């Protein structure tokens, strides 16, 4: 052999074709799922469940693409999800009409791809002054001008049958968790049923688990918790400890301490003047009747995740050692604990002070169509820490991205030479979401686009298109505005992808390692 | 897991519907072959190396041979392929001008199809465009020259023809060529002009005999009476022998006197058929049907030449060159109906005993090293044969200038049609002009020179000395461009219109269509 | 660099004696026709 | 649309090689040298003599170039020029088929 | 464009992708509307094992197959989420999701954009459930009304088992329920159901058990058999050897020291049985009417046993973890886990606990007691195919009857409810908004479409459907322009209109208060997909 | 019952045996659709031969194709009938058939017995042939018209 044979290597305009080809036939695939018109790409994955939703990193997540172009375009909209949370749908249509409008025009009239790259970096520290500049400032805590944002951001998937709810259990959830939050210690509990109407965070926690002992009680007033990160067995010796036994007496005296040990624990926990007790590991047998004369009803072997979640709510503190269990380490302001039983199946709850961890109990019409609820919620969710976090926001619907396309269309000119051509097609770029907004509304996209480009020049950094009309609209007196943010990474990555897959020019197949 | 199906009514298809298979899957599959034959355009294009279903090698500079060569699938690309076919039969050249031109025609057509337009919106506008092209085509003409039958003329009109095929000898060339319709013209026959192709020596060594060249073996002697001059031919249909009935001849022998009689009358039966043609005074007899060994005896004394051999194609190509009359009828060797030739002597070619008939049908002899770049050389003379005869048939010859100038002033004046026509339309005009960028575009980057340097410089140069400026190769003219009017650089009007027109239709049939359905093998 | 390339035909099928090495190999065989002769 | 499935339309039926660019020209040229790098020892009065052994057990010696060239059987098409090359020189001179 | 992504992946494309999910429902539904009402047909089932389940009930059909069609799988999630959160009503929602998407998509094939019949589905369903909390009429549950709740159980237990079957398990299913409830309003359903099956006699044998019939007995022969006033004693701590669970092995060198461990290893559990039998004197000693009876979580030694038979114990080992709680809303003491801290205080009292013996098998009862809140449904019944199949019967009206409870309302049967919305939803869509129009043919739809049940109903019943149909439709524009509006819905015995109310066929709330809410969420998403796809690893 | 006189036979039964017809004739109307009027699109036609057929025509799709549907089978031979005896037509015929299954199914599917609504096909055929020699203008073509005749042409 003289390299190892079996290997097809893909050379020059030949290897150029197959990455913009493989990138822009991406795009291809959630064109329809763009904006308020869009649908529901039903999927069916490799060991037998089932997905359908529009949250376009969602769709992508569950199909398999060998052609690296591709793998090298999903996997990029997983980035921006891990960042904003909306716009997953967005960056990749983007990153497709950078590849299509930008590349075939312009390598397949010589241009070398190291000018273009640095012709379209210019392109994006312009994108970003731009949208920044087109963007105005919010107020993050106008509880009710915040409601706009999430109702905006949710009229998308089937969720806006119920906006005026989910905003307020979206809104309500990060209120909660607000020195800056994280949204991972928001269990988002689904229960089939009911209907969303039903719909309530809970500020505080709720469990699968039932009460351990029948006698113990299923409500309790305002319970004192004790939180433990221990099981309530005997332990062993870690260093391996066998006993030897010669004297008769000896079995019993041995086989109570392990009796006695749990009582030297219950007499340490009972010690706190305790009424509810939640174990992370498992509970004994014995365990039980010295906390049922203790009057502490027992919750046993909860989730690790589960257990910061509901310290952080009761605000009692986890203590792995029973021995130096302190007055601190008690639920001080829980309001309530009880078992209330939703249809077969028990649940406690653990209602009523200062929160920063909470529980979205959500109510549908199935356990499949409920996480394509809880898709929505975890994208109104985001919207909104966003916005806490970066105050300003995009005049969206088109609006923002029509505003980076004229303001391109200007410096291109003001710039000329030979770095021209790549930039004049960042700006062919931006209009491709108007452009697929007008489609999936159903109007005529050159008619409109028209009527937009032009009315966009001296009518307002504000002028997109609305959804189910198909026509120009102000967006200003319309109420279609998406986080600043959003509008900034969708363009960052989205350049940054065609300028990566710009590079490449050669594509040696069966590599090993 | 797993999914159910759509509707079985069929035995086993694919359907490429909602005009993918056409709006781009289509598009695509063109440009594949249309960046094929887009560096073999002109004198800086290069040849392609095909190996057919046989194992037979096969050398073309030209799109139509190439593609012929070619075995081909997607139905929209046979499409433009059967349009390159279209004009190799009707013109000869612009094979190469039908695929880039149709090939742009799609490929610019993408960015129209994305903007928001209908498939029925840009075919309408890319035929209002092409009946422009072709009328404001009619008013660029120079030179209509029409000097009768003219040797000098036809040398300035076939030079650029046999350029862009075999750039190497363009001269040498087009003057074997010119010479040779020189020898027939007093409808000018493509078929009056023949090529023989024998191996050795160089382009150069290359010969135009006013006649034929026949390598079939001679027979009886060799006419040295070539040397005296004024020699008498006849053709003959029927087989140079002794006349059978198509019924079964069967020879029933009654009494013994019968035996010696026959036989020794079979002498004589055949001895005073071809003395009825020695007293008319023939010195060259072509038989394209059989010879009897008897009979060849007897002309083998009577001093003649004998050429058996020749198909019905070799016995109406000399029968034009001479001047005779084939006869079936063996009865009837009419001196109103014989021939007569110059001269019929053994030369000896690449040391092959061939048969010259020189001095009407004239034969050019091509000589050179490869039996395979020989083949596409005389593919190279059959364009511009064929071009010679597409300048009598129609009642103008005339002439447009080539080099790129002709379709750049093109595409500034599809342009200024297109501003003219308001409404939705407008685009399709104007795209159809930035597609003929490509004919110049080709030109310049087969040379290997800055394509975003050579066409602003040659369009600010084009904005009446404007009209002759088109691309030129070289270093001194890396700078940009030559007046056309003064290197003899010219295509002709009836080139560019074939094309222009098939390359429109071939780009519309594949725009018509938005469901394509095709069977198993 | 590296193309699997077919020169003369069925390459595969085709061995190639070269140099010193087959001129022993042409003599010693020629040897061993002699050694069945000379007695 | 009938199929759940609809592949791709093919440019050039299955088992159709093509190459271009640099590769193309430097492979063909590659090819060539092959050729006549083993054509090369039979030149001159010290040339060295081949013995090749064809296909069907005919056995020639010779130092004649267009009788090697002919009994190696070529088949890359721009090495086939070689034996065309050579060829044509027997045809009209005799000599020089190998030089 | 989707094909270059990967060569080898299924799609079903555009419009293909509606029609391959509509005739899918639709046909889920053909096969499942022959399970509707009383008029509905047994249908026998055979797994590979070769084991018969036999059930009307449309969850069972659901959850005994194997699914192919992602669309059927979707549709039968929201019959399991309607199982799991009501109990009934697994049927209603499979073909009103069939009709549901059939009456949908004859406006499609016409050339109607989906998310305008979506919007259309949404706000009728709005519309639902607000005509819903007005249509129903309040039972004062809080009276708990004898004899209404038997007409819930009637209503709901006739729609899966015999016409002389259910008039046997009608008020075993209310007692039970009714041997539950507590004044502070609540109901731990698993408690005083527990559902005991035996293989034996009949299905029309069931017997209704105020206490509670446990499935093991008293492992030594000596044991009483019947004990006449049972002080019920409920432990949980293990009466066996058991090893330390540190490493227990020992060591020991006379052949005396043997004998002298060979009880020291038994003492542990003789010290702890000693606590027990102490408490089976200082309460069993003064009164020879007073017995004492254990039931225990964990094990009981061979060694101890003998032990329990000696003092005229009744000893039962490894009873069901959850028999505890089940046994203090019996009895009443609390269950103890030690034995170390037990007082006389806690002993439960039944009045009656004996042991009945079939061939091999031992169930021992706990009859006649003082005050019980937890109950037991003993389901008797000859083979192995109905012990289930009776079970899933008593289920789906054990559940049925709770709503009635839980919920405070009800709404009249027969269908009537559907009707009523059909003719309510064909009027107000000029009055709803003065709607998008387009908005208005998705009413149209959703409202015409409802009327599954009525037909699938009379489908189910032989008489002509569209005939009954519009006799229903007929006698209550004689009561709408009467004025006073009383209930109509389909008798389905002679083909006629009838009075639910009158006629005693009953339906709960939440049943079709998660019914339309389901099947408008499943059948109002299944038209706005567009494509199916298939990709992912090997 | 059926299944005994023959092992290896298939069958359509009962309810199903309309519905594989009519989902049939509803899909053979679905695939022709796209050829109604001027506002139709052109398809090409590939055989394995690699021959491209390329035409709008009912009957050019019907005849260029391999039919398997049984049921579909049966209508193509009435588009052939059409075009043998009329020319035109072809298409017209066969979404003639799947909307008129399409709007009958509407009823049966209800409840309906299919031969109330054959009856109702009859019945409605027959008054809708006495409304056609009714409909129709009478052109005098004994006079030859020169130009109505040439926008026959053009329709
Ligand atoms: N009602 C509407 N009309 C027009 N444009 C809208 C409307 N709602 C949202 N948009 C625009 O479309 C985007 C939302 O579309 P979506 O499908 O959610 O894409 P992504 O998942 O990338 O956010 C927003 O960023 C906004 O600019
Ligand atoms: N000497 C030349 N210099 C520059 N361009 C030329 C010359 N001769 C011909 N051409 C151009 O080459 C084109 C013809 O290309 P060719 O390879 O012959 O394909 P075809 O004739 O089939 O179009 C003409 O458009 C002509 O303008
Ligand atoms: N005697 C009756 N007359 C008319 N309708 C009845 C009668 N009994 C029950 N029904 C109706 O039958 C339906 C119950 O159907 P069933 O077969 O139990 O399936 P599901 O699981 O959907 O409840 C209810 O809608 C109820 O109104
Ligand atoms: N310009 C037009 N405007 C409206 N309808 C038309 C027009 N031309 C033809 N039609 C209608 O279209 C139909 C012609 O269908 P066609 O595609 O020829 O298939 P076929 O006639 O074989 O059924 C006729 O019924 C005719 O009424
Ligand atoms: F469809 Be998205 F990512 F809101
Ligand atoms: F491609 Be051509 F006919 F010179
Ligand atoms: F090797 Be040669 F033909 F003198
Ligand atoms: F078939 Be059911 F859930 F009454
Ligand atoms: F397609 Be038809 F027979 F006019
Ligand atoms: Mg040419
Ligand atoms: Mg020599």
């Amino acid at each position: 052999v003289f390299m190892n044979a079996s290997q097809e290597r893909t050379t020059g305009r030949q290897a150029q074709i197959s990455n913009i080809t493989a990138a822009k036939a991406v795009a291809d695939v959630i064109r329809t799922c763009l904006g308020p018109k869009a649908m529901l790409k039903m999927l069916l994955d490799p060991m037998g469940g089932l997905v359908l939703t529009n949250d376009g990193h969602a769709i992508l997540r569950e199909i398999d693409v060998a052609h690296p172009a591709a793998k090298s375009m999903l996997e990029l909209s997983r980035t921006q999800d891990e960042e904003v949370g909306d716009g997953t749908t967005t960056v990749i249509i983007l990153a497709g009409e950078i590849l299509a409008q930008c590349a075939p025009y312009l390598i397949e009239k010589n241009i070398h791809p190291v000018i273009i790259i640095q012709a379209l970096k210019k392109a994006l520290t312009d994108a970003l002054e731009v949208i920044k500049q087109v963007s105005k400032p919010v107020d993050v805590e106008n509880d009710a001008a915040m409601k706009k944002l999430i109702q905006a951001s949710i009229g998308t998937k089937y969720v806006i049958h119920w906006s005026e709810k989910m905003c307020e259990l979206a809104l309500d959830a990060v209120k909660t968790v607000r020195e800056i939050d994280i949204k991972r210690y928001v269990r988002v509990e689904k229960i089939p049923g009911g209907d969303v109407l039903d719909s309530r965070v809970l500020k505080g926690v709720l469990l699968n688990k039932d009460v351990v002992h029948p006698k113990m009680s299923r409500h309790i007033e305002n319970p004192r918790v004790v939180l433990l990160d221990c099981p309530l067995e005997y332990k062993k010796g870690e260093s391996q400890t066998n006993i030897e036994i010669e004297k008769e007496e000896d079995w019993n005296r041995i086989l109570q301490i392990e009796e006695e040990q749990v009582q030297l624990m219950c007499e340490q926990i009972l010690a706190v003047r305790p009424t509810l007790v939640i174990t992370e590991k498992g509970v004994s047998d014995l365990a039980q009747h010295y906390l049922l004369k203790g009057g502490c009803s027992v919750l046993r072997r909860v989730k690790k995740s589960d257990n910061n979640r509901i310290a952080r709510v009761t605000g009692a503190t986890i203590v792995n050692r029973v021995e130096d269990l302190k007055e601190s380490d008690v639920g001080t302001n829980c309001g309530l604990f009880k078992v209330e039983m939703i249809g077969d199946e028990y649940f406690s709850f653990l209602d009523n002070g200062s929160g920063k961890a909470c529980t979205i109990m959500l109510r549908g019409g199935s356990k499949d169509i409920l996480n394509e609820i809880d898709r929505n919620l975890q994208d109104a969710m985001a919207v909104a820490r966003n916005v806490m976090l970066s105050p300003s926001l995009s005049p969206g619907g088109g609006a923002t991205e029509m505003a980076v396309s004229v303001k391109l269309a200007e410096k291109a000119k003001q710039l000329e030479g030979i770095q021209q051509w790549p930039y004049q097609a960042v700006a062919d770029a931006m209009e491709c979401i108007p452009r697929t907004l007008i489609q999936n509304a159903g109007g005529d996209p050159i008619r409109l686009l028209s009527q937009l480009r032009a009315k966009h020049a001296q009518g307002n950094f504000t002028t997109g298109i609305d959804g189910d009309k198909g026509k120009i609209v102000d967006m200003v007196s319309y109420g279609i505005w998406e986080p600043e943010v959003i509008k900034q990474q969708s363009v960052k990555t989205a350049i940054e992808s065609a300028c990566l897959l710009l590079r490449v020019d050669d594509i040696v197949s069966g590599v090993r390692k | 897991p797993q999914n159910p199906n759509a509707g079985l009514f069929k035995q086993g298809y694919n359907s490429y519907s909602n005009a993918d298979g056409q709006i781009i899957k289509s598009i695509a599959a063109i440009r594949e072959l249309h960046q094929m034959c887009l560096t073999s355009m002109g004198p800086c294009g290069r040849n392609k190396i095909i190996v057919n279903h046989l194992g037979k090698i096969i050398i073309t500079n030209d799109a139509a041979t190439m593609l012929r060569e070619l075995d081909i699938v997607h139905p929209a690309v046979k499409v433009l392929v059967m349009a390159t076919e279209q004009q190799k039969i009707d013109m000869g050249d612009g094979t190469n001008l039908v695929m880039i031109l149709a090939g742009e025609l799609l490929n610019v057509s993408e960015k129209l199809i994305s903007m928001g337009l209908s498939a029925v919106e840009i075919i309408q506008g890319y035929n209002m465009a092409r009946k422009f092209t072709l009328k404001e085509l009619d008013e660029m003409v120079v030179g209509e020259i029409t000097d009768k039958n003219d040797k000098n003329e036809l040398l300035k009109m076939i030079k650029p023809v046999i350029s862009s095929k075999k750039y190497g000898s363009e001269d040498i060339l087009s003057e074997l060529v010119s010479e040779a319709v020189s020898h027939v013209l007093p409808y000018f026959n493509v078929d009056s002009i023949r090529v023989v192709k024998i191996m050795g020596g160089s382009l150069s060594n290359s010969t135009v005999i006013k006649g034929m060249v026949f390598n079939r073996e001679p027979e009886g002697h060799v006419k040295s009476l070539s040397e005296d001059k004024k020699h008498k031919v006849a053709v003959f249909t029927c087989p140079l022998d002794i006349a059978n009935t198509e019924t079964k001849g069967t020879v029933l022998l009654h009494n013994a006197q019968e035996m010696l009689d026959f036989s020794k009358g079979e002498e004589k039966q055949i001895d005073a058929m071809m003395k009825e043609i020695a007293d008319m005074g023939v010195e060259c007899i072509v038989a394209g049907a059989g010879v009897g060994e008897l009979a060849l005896h007897y002309l083998n004394r009577y001093g003649i030449l004998v050429l058996k051999v020749p198909s019905k194609f070799e016995l109406r190509r000399l029968c034009r060159v001479c001047g005779a009359t084939p006869l079936p009828r063996l009865g009837a060797p009419t001196p109103e109906e014989l021939g007569l030739v110059e001269t019929v002597k053994t030369m000896e070619i690449g040391g092959d005993r061939v048969t010259v008939f020189k001095q009407r049908t004239s034969t050019i002899i091509l000589r050179g090293a490869t039996q395979n770049n020989l083949d596409d050389i005389e593919r190279a003379i059959d364009d511009g044969v064929a071009a010679v005869k597409g300048l009598m048939k129609p009642s103008g010859g005339k002439l447009l200038p080539g080099a790129g100038a002709t379709e750049i002033e093109l595409i500034s004046r599809i342009t200024k049609y297109g501003e003219r026509t308001p409404g939705l339309l407008q685009l399709a005009i104007k795209q159809f002009a930035v597609a003929f960028e490509v004919v110049p575009r080709t030109l310049a980057e087969t040379a290997g020179l800055d394509v975003n340097e050579v066409l602003p410089n040659l369009y600010a140069a084009h904005n009446t000395d404007h009209l002759y400026k088109g691309v030129d190769i070289d270093g001194e003219s890396d700078e940009g461009v030559k007046d056309i009017r003064e290197e003899n650089i010219y295509d002709m009007l009836a080139t560019k219109k074939f094309a222009i027109n098939v390359a429109t239709e071939a780009a519309t049939t594949v725009l018509s269509i938005d469901q394509i359905i095709m069977a198993k093998k | 660099m590296g193309r699997p390339f077919i020169i003369v035909k069925d390459q595969g099928n085709k061995k190639r004696q070269h140099g010193l090495e087959a001129k022993k190999s042409h003599i010693l065989a020629a040897r061993s026709v002699a050694s069945i002769i000379k007695t | 649309n009938f199929g759940s499935q609809t592949p791709t339309i093919v440019v050039l039926k299955e088992g159709t090689d093509a190459s271009q660019g640099k590769g193309q020209i430097i492979s063909n040229i590659n090819a060539c040298v092959a050729v006549q790098e083993a054509l090369k020892p039979t030149l001159g009065p010290l040339g060295s003599d081949i013995l090749i052994v064809t296909s069907n057990q005919k056995t020639t010696i010779s130092n004649d170039g267009a009788t090697i060239l002919k009994l190696l059987d070529v088949v890359h098409p721009a090495a086939k020029t070689l034996v065309d090359i050579s060829r044509a020189q027997d045809a009209e001179v005799g000599d020089g088929t190998t030089s | 464009s989707l094909q270059l992504l990967n060569p080898k992946a299924e799609s079903l494309r555009r419009d293909a992708a509606l029609k391959v999910n509509v005739t899918s429902a639709e046909g889920l539904q053909s096969v499942l509307e022959t399970n509707l009402g009383p008029k509905g047909t047994l249908k026998m089932l055979v797994d590979g094992a070769g084991n018969i389940k036999l059930t009307k009930d449309g969850k069972v059909l659901l959850t005994e197959m194997q699914i192919q069609s992602p669309t059927a799988v979707l549709i039968a999630r929201a019959a399991a989420a309607q199982d799991e959160i009501t109990g009934d009503g697994t049927t209603t929602v499979v073909c009103l999701v069939g009709e549901l998407l059939r009456q949908a998509h004859r406006f499609i094939q016409e050339g109607v954009h989906p998310r305008i019949i979506t919007d259309g589905f949404e706000i009728a369903r709005k519309e639902s459930m607000k005509f819903l909390d007005e249509f129903k009429i309040s039972k004062t549950n809080l009276s708990n009304d004898r004899e209404f709740l038997l007409q819930v159980a009637r209503s709901s237990l006739l729609t899966k088992v015999d016409a002389d079957l259910t008039e046997v398990l009608t008020p075993i299913v209310t007692d039970a329920v009714l041997s539950v409830y507590d004044a502070q309003a609540d109901n731990l359903d698993l408690h005083m159901v527990e559902i005991m099956q035996m293989q034996h006699l009949s299905p029309k044998d069931t017997t209704f058990i105020k206490g509670l019939v446990l499935d093991h007995g008293g492992r030594h022969p000596d044991m009483p058999t019947r004990v006449k006033n049972a002080y019920v004693l409920i432990l949980n701590v293990s009466l066996e050897y058991e090893k330390t669970e540190v490493n227990s092995g020992f060591f020991y060198s006379s052949a005396d020291q043997r004998d002298k461990l060979a009880a020291s290893e038994r003492k542990f559990v003789d010290a702890k049985l000693k606590k027990i039998i102490d408490l089976k004197n200082e309460v069993c000693g003064m009164d020879p009417d007073k017995g004492f009876v254990i039931i225990n979580q964990k094990g009981i030694d061979p060694m101890s046993l003998d032990v329990f038979a000696k003092h005229n114990i009744l000893a039962l080992r490894r009873a069901k973890r959850r028999n505890m709680e089940r046994l203090q809303l019996v009895t009443g003491g609390e269950a103890q886990n030690s034995v170390e801290d037990l007082s006389p205080q806690i002993l439960g009292f039944s009045g009656l606990v004996y042991q009945e013996t079939i061939g091999e098998e031992k169930f021992t009862y706990v009859t006649e007691n003082t005050d019980p809140k937890s109950c037991t449904i003993l389901i008797k019944g000859s083979t192995h195919y109905a012990l289930a199949q009776t079970k899933d019967a008593v289920r789906d009206g054990l559940r049925a009857v709770a709503n009635v409870l839980k919920d405070k309302n009800i709404i009249p049967g027969a269908g009537a409810f559907y009707i009523a919305l059909s003719r309510y939803l064909r009027s107000a869509n000029m009055n709803k908004l003065g709607a998008k129009g387009k908005t208005k043919t998705g009413i149209e739809a959703f409202a015409e479409a409802l009327l599954v049940i009525p037909k699938t109903l009379v489908k189910n019943s032989g008489f002509d459907p569209l005939d009954v149909l519009a006799m229903v439709e007929d006698e209550l524009d004689d009561a709408q322009d009467s004025d006073e509006t009383r209930y109509v819905g389909v008798d389905l015995n002679i083909g006629d209109s009838c009075d639910p109310t009158i006629e005693g066929i009953w339906d709960s709330y939440r049943v079709l208060r998660n019914a339309i809410t389901g099947a408008t969420g499943i059948a109002s998403n299944l038209l706005l997909c567009d494509e199916l796809l298939r990709a992912g690893r090997s």
